[PDB]
């Protein structure tokens, strides 16, 4: 009997349906997520794959998979992966968020330190606060000086919780 | 590694297992308890010393080299010894 | 690198503490038929089974290889090869029948560490180490 | 000094007592052991004489038992006599070959001898009668009239054990009586299910189907062989499901939307149980669930 | 849990159960219809047979060095007869 | 083995060696031609800098849950200046 | 999990590590021995209680909740307390 | 740096040269070993293989390999294998002797028990005493009744010792 | 079968007792250069090295794979895949430099146990179990 | 408030003191750290002005050092002046780039600047002279006249470090001076070995060969680079063996039979050691050993 093992995080149906709503809203209505992909369940013959939110992280891609009939999760599950050319690895929620923030949502630039030190304005900001899991003391200080979306940004640490 | 000892109780020839550092107390309770013989109303009669009376680790911890599987030693019990058949 | 990440990183420190696992399932139903379903699902590769690790939502899950497009073991053997957090690991958590409880621990996967792709592993490590803040040039 | 003829006179009564299911004693049994070993060793032709005497006694007792069994012309009386006689004979065949271990080693042939003799004596002539009587009894039992399960169990185990073909232990049994069982059960469900569905209702049909599935499972566990489960129980309840739930999957999917918009817990447990059985039944209810989502 | 092996004269050579089941004939004898009677096997043969039972059950996996079984030729033929019956 | 970080006024904020080497400028400053002088970094920012050094060296691998670093905005700009110099 | 404490000795602000169940004896020998300050001719002055005099595990085993990396408690020493700079 | 691990038993030169002498004598002069093979070192380019005594154990074959320049064994070594169609396994000396005795050397035949029990003669005997590493009590008794070559038989337990 | 032979057979009982091993070699020569030769032989695959297991003549030995016609590891790593006595085993006995001493133990090779040929293993087990005495028909 | 011109006047003396290998102080060093950071931050063009001032001072000091070095027309005096000046300059280049960490981060470029300036200043013009003089010194040393090893070591490390080509760190060094070293050593052994073999004898030749091999190994460890050992030491003693023992393997195999019939322990150790070096030297001595066996 063949068998493949995949780590999953049980998640209440609320979190997963609100995550689906947020992703579909940001991808199409907003412009922050106009680069992602989406695979529903009818194009995935796997008996449990309910949805897949594909994140093209440049050369590699992050893939978040949601499950239908987990045993009392009706009970759903989520599993986060970093697939790159037949090399797939599991990834914890914090690292998944960190890798997501590396490309998509804008963040303080390199010229955002001397500008605030000398009192000038700061042009870019960091809307993905959740993408920063400890950071350099410059980050902490700058975020305190510049304390940070009406339709919330899609994060994978809000989801896997509970 | 332990030493295997056997009982020569008159007509009985119990064959059993003993540990290298067994005590007389644990030897009497179960190892010779096959015939339902508790230490009460009985005393082991190992050779002439009779293993003293019991609760002695000086001799009960017999070496495994003196009693080899081919010819393990005897102990004996009562509250005589039957001679083995001759060719 | 991967040989050293085991003894410093805290994810595997909190995972490889000989953790307790418990099969989740039809607990609403009786214990007897729950054991029967566990047995007749573990014996054959035509079902799914999970193990909740006794307290969190971090649960392993087995789906049959026919559902998709070093091998696994399912007597009381639960071998699991998986590249957790970019570093190859092996999970040998057995389960105990007639109680629906068991144990669990993680071990390093030396074979894949010496045989998996090195350029992809280096790319993942570089992407994991760096930080987005103060990166884009302005 | 020691020869077969010098001790076979004492040997024979204990062999007959063991054969004919009579009371025996341990001391005589051990004396028989020693005697058979000594005769096997000393007499040059001792083993052969022992074998021929054993085969003669086996044939005589088998002929006597067969003559007794064929006396009952009535089918049910013949069935009960056959099951009683076979149970005692099989207990003996489990007990008998132990004494002749030296004979077996020098040349179990005794167990095969007993099984083949009984087979060619009685089974080769009344296998069809036993089969049809077994199906009649099992279909009466499924109708609601409980009967003696030991009769059918013994019939099945005689089928599995008395298979003369050595390619597979249960070949004849599995490819005759097991398939007859599947066909019979399938025809019973085909006859029964539509009437209940049309008359009693919908949720009544589901609860009756669950109860009958549980009853069929327990009867497969008891009646049908479970020592090896060689494609027997799996085939049985697979045919049960493909004759009941795969059969009425159209009605199930028709009521799936009603369940989705009504949230029936028992129906939910039922469809959760029945996704696995149907090869592609997941899509109806999961698409209904997404229609709820959409 | 022991097995009582009554010899010809009447000596009981009671041995641990797991040792006795190394011989096929004993296994077949106990099954069906403790107590076992050996009228053709006397003391000077059955004693060595049970002793060999212990020696074999313990020195069967020790691949390092297994000492031989020195038995006198005065009982060797009867011992072959007993080993032909039991073993 | 500790490093003595003399602040502007004269306060010594002696910290374990392994904590202080988390900042590149300290590593380059100790090398070549303990004692380190911080005239532009006074107590109310250097204290928080060394405290963050400890907080970061300990809560850097604990992937479970890392509490945030609550620092008042009254010293936040000077703390950014110190983090631009040292870190 | 341990609790990190610092020493506030007049002008000195030793930052170091403490274990959860440390005793005063081991705290004085080495942990505050960076400035070559043995327990002789010195007494710790933790708050007003001054940690009694020493060799006490009731309070020296301070919880890790009270003192955290962002805001750990002080101890102090002498044989005063310098005020931190103000914004 | 590639590497293959082979368990070896350090053996004094004496034993190995006397074993070579015995094997070469039995194979050619005697008739007991007219079925074996022999591979010297000039047909084995391996830098340490000095000789190989090939034993065709029916379908499979035992191969005993002797080494030249072991580090202070000038110091030789021996390694015993059971090679069968690209499936090679290491074998201890006792098991190697037991497998050797299974085919070539002689043993009391199945009809060698009742013959001695009843006093008749025994036609076959067991010249490979060393090939019986504990045996059935029938063997021990029969060997005592029948207590067992001028040029000694080649055994692999005499060799690996010392 | 092989999974059970570990815990009953005595060869691996006396082998897998965390035995002490010592590299044999040029002990006649000075230790300094003995250690130097050990280092410059262990680093590269152009020599041979042995380990005598501290007391017997049972010594492992490593040869370059070019001398012939799961992989091996030689830092302080001495992985050894070998089918000892017909049952697959793995030897992870490290060595300590500057002392020419180390430890050693055996572990089961599950991968080859699930991947090696089954008919050949059964043939070897049958040939190993049987006995030559009282076999030939007369 | 803070600008490059407002503090560069104080900056320059400490930069010159660090550059010219003069005594310095820690406090001034930390003040220089703070000043360079503040100027890098506040002044908009501060980093660029710092970089251009640094390059100007580097070029001036490099020109001064080059003018000093070229003063000594004598080859040996130029050698000693160059090695002393390069040692002090390399110590400075190890120490100097640490202060300008902020400058490096905003745009080590300082270490590369020093290395390239010194290279294009002095090495590009006297590399051949340094190479030939190093070979002269090393061959005088091998003749028996011990000299200052630090000179040749510094020449080698300047070759490895001042390589302008960024494809490989030691490419110019490894494929000029290392190969020159191999050729020189090979010609020295070619000139020396046959004379000693013909004059002193056979066992004398073996013991002298062992002693010279040990001496060559120790001189490869000390003189020749050992930080990376990029095909340098292996090539060196490989050429030594293929110029001595692989060269006279015919004499070695001729005397192998004499050793076999005479049992020389030192010769035994020598051939045992030299089997590994020769690709196929095992067969002569092992065939002689079997001739003893046969
Ligand atoms: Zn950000
Ligand atoms: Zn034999």
């Amino acid at each position: 009997n063949r068998w493949q093992v995949m780590i999953v995080w049980q998640v209440d149906r609320m979190r997963i349906n609100t995550w689906k709503r947020l992703v579909k809203h940001h991808m199409y209505i907003s412009r922050k997520a106009k680069d992602w992909f989406y695979r529903h369940h009818y194009e995935s013959t796997h008996p449990k794959i309910s949805s897949e939110v594909h994140i093209p992280l440049g050369d590699a891609k992050l893939v978040i998979t949601t499950y239908w009939g987990l045993h009392t999760g009706l009970g759903q599950g989520v599993s986060i992966e970093w697939r790159k050319k037949r090399y797939s690895t599991q990834v914890d929620p914090d690292l998944a968020d960190q890798l997501i923030h590396l490309h998509y949502f804008d963040c303080f630039s390199e010229s955002a330190i001397r500008n605030t030190i000398l009192g000038r304005i700061v042009s870019p900001r960091c809307e993905y606060q959740a993408g920063h899991n400890v950071g350099s003391l410059q980050y902490l200080a700058l975020a305190a000086l510049i304390k940070p979306i009406k339709p919330p940004l899609p994060s994978v640490r809000k989801l896997t919780e509970d | 590694m332990d030493v295997f000892l056997m009982i020569r109780r008159h007509k009985t020839t119990i064959f059993t297992d003993a540990k290298e550092s067994s005590t007389v107390f644990e030897l009497k309770r179960i190892v010779e308890g096959i015939l339902k013989r508790p230490p009460d109303e009985q005393r082991l009669y190992k050779d002439d010393q009779l293993l003293d009376d019991g609760k002695t680790l000086g001799e009960c911890g017999f070496t495994s080299q003196t009693a080899r599987p081919q010819a393990p030693a005897t102990v004996g019990l009562a509250f005589c010894i039957e001679p083995f058949s001759s060719p | 690198d991967q040989r050293s990440k085991f003894e410093n990183e805290e994810f595997f420190r909190k995972l490889s503490r000989e953790c307790e696992i418990k099969y989740t399932g039809f607990r609403d139903r009786p214990h007897e038929e729950r054991q029967a379903r566990f047995q007749n699902a573990c014996r054959d590769g035509r079902s799914e089974i999970a193990f909740v690790a006794t307290g969190t939502n971090l649960s392993l899950q087995f789906f049959p290889a026919s559902w998709q497009g070093e091998y696994v073991d399912l007597k009381v053997y639960l071998k699991a090869p998986m590249i957790l957090n970019g570093v190859c690991v092996i999970w040998k958590g057995w389960i105990d029948l007639q109680r629906l409880d068991g144990m669990g621990c993680l071990e390093f996967d030396e074979e894949r560490a010496q045989q998996e792709d090195a350029l992809a592993q280096q790319a993942f490590e570089e992407a994991r180490r760096r930080t987005r803040e103060f990166e884009d040039r302005d | 000094s020691l020869q077969f003829e010098d001790k076979w006179d004492f040997m024979r009564p204990i062999v007959l007592k063991l054969l004919r299911q009579e009371s025996v004693t341990k001391q005589q049994w051990f004396d028989l052991f020693s005697d058979v070993h000594a005769v096997c060793l000393w007499d040059d032709k001792g083993p052969a004489k022992i074998h021929q005497a054993l085969k003669e006694d086996i044939l005589e007792f088998i002929k006597q038992a067969q003559a007794r069994v064929l006396s009952h012309q009535d089918d049910t009386a013949l069935l009960k006599a056959y099951i009683v006689e076979w149970r005692k004979f099989f207990t003996q065949c489990d007990i008998l070959p132990k004494p002749f271990c030296q004979l077996e080693i020098t040349l179990s042939i005794v167990r095969k001898l007993m099984l083949d003799t009984w087979n060619e004596s009685i089974f080769s002539n009344i296998k069809n009668r036993l089969q049809d009587s077994a199906m009649k009894l099992v279909h009466a039992e499924r109708l609601g009239e409980a009967f003696d399960s030991q009769l059918v169990i013994g019939v099945r185990e005689s089928y599995v054990n008395l298979c003369s073909n050595p390619e597979d232990k249960l070949q004849i049994y599995r490819d005759n009586f097991e398939k007859a069982y599947l066909d019979s059960t399938e025809r019973f469900y085909r006859t029964q299910a539509p009437s209940y569905l049309q008359q009693n209702g919908v949720q009544n049909y589901m609860k009756y189907a669950d109860a009958k599935l549980k009853e069929e499972e327990k009867r497969a566990l008891r009646y049908l062989e479970t020592r090896r489960e060689c494609n027997s129980v799996e085939a049985l309840m697979e045919c049960c499901v493909n004759a009941l739930v795969t059969s009425f999957k159209e009605t199930i999917l028709a009521e799936c939307q009603g369940m989705i918009k009504r949230n029936e817990t028992e129906k939910l447990h039922l469809m959760f149980s029945l996704m696995d059985k149907v090869p592609n039944g997941i899509e109806p209810m999961l698409k209904d669930l997404e229609e709820h989502i959409i | 849990m022991y097995v009582k092996l009554i010899s010809s004269d009447g000596h009981e050579f009671i041995v641990k159960r797991e040792h006795a089941l190394t011989s096929g004939t004993i296994k077949a004898m106990l099954s069906g219809p403790n107590e076992v009677n050996f009228r053709e096997i006397p003391s000077h043969v059955l004693s060595k047979v049970c002793m060999y039972f212990t020696y074999k059950v313990r020195y069967t996996n020790s691949s390092t060095e297994i000492p031989e079984f020195p038995i006198a030729p005065e009982i060797a033929l009867e011992l072959l007869m007993a080993a032909n019956f039991l073993d």
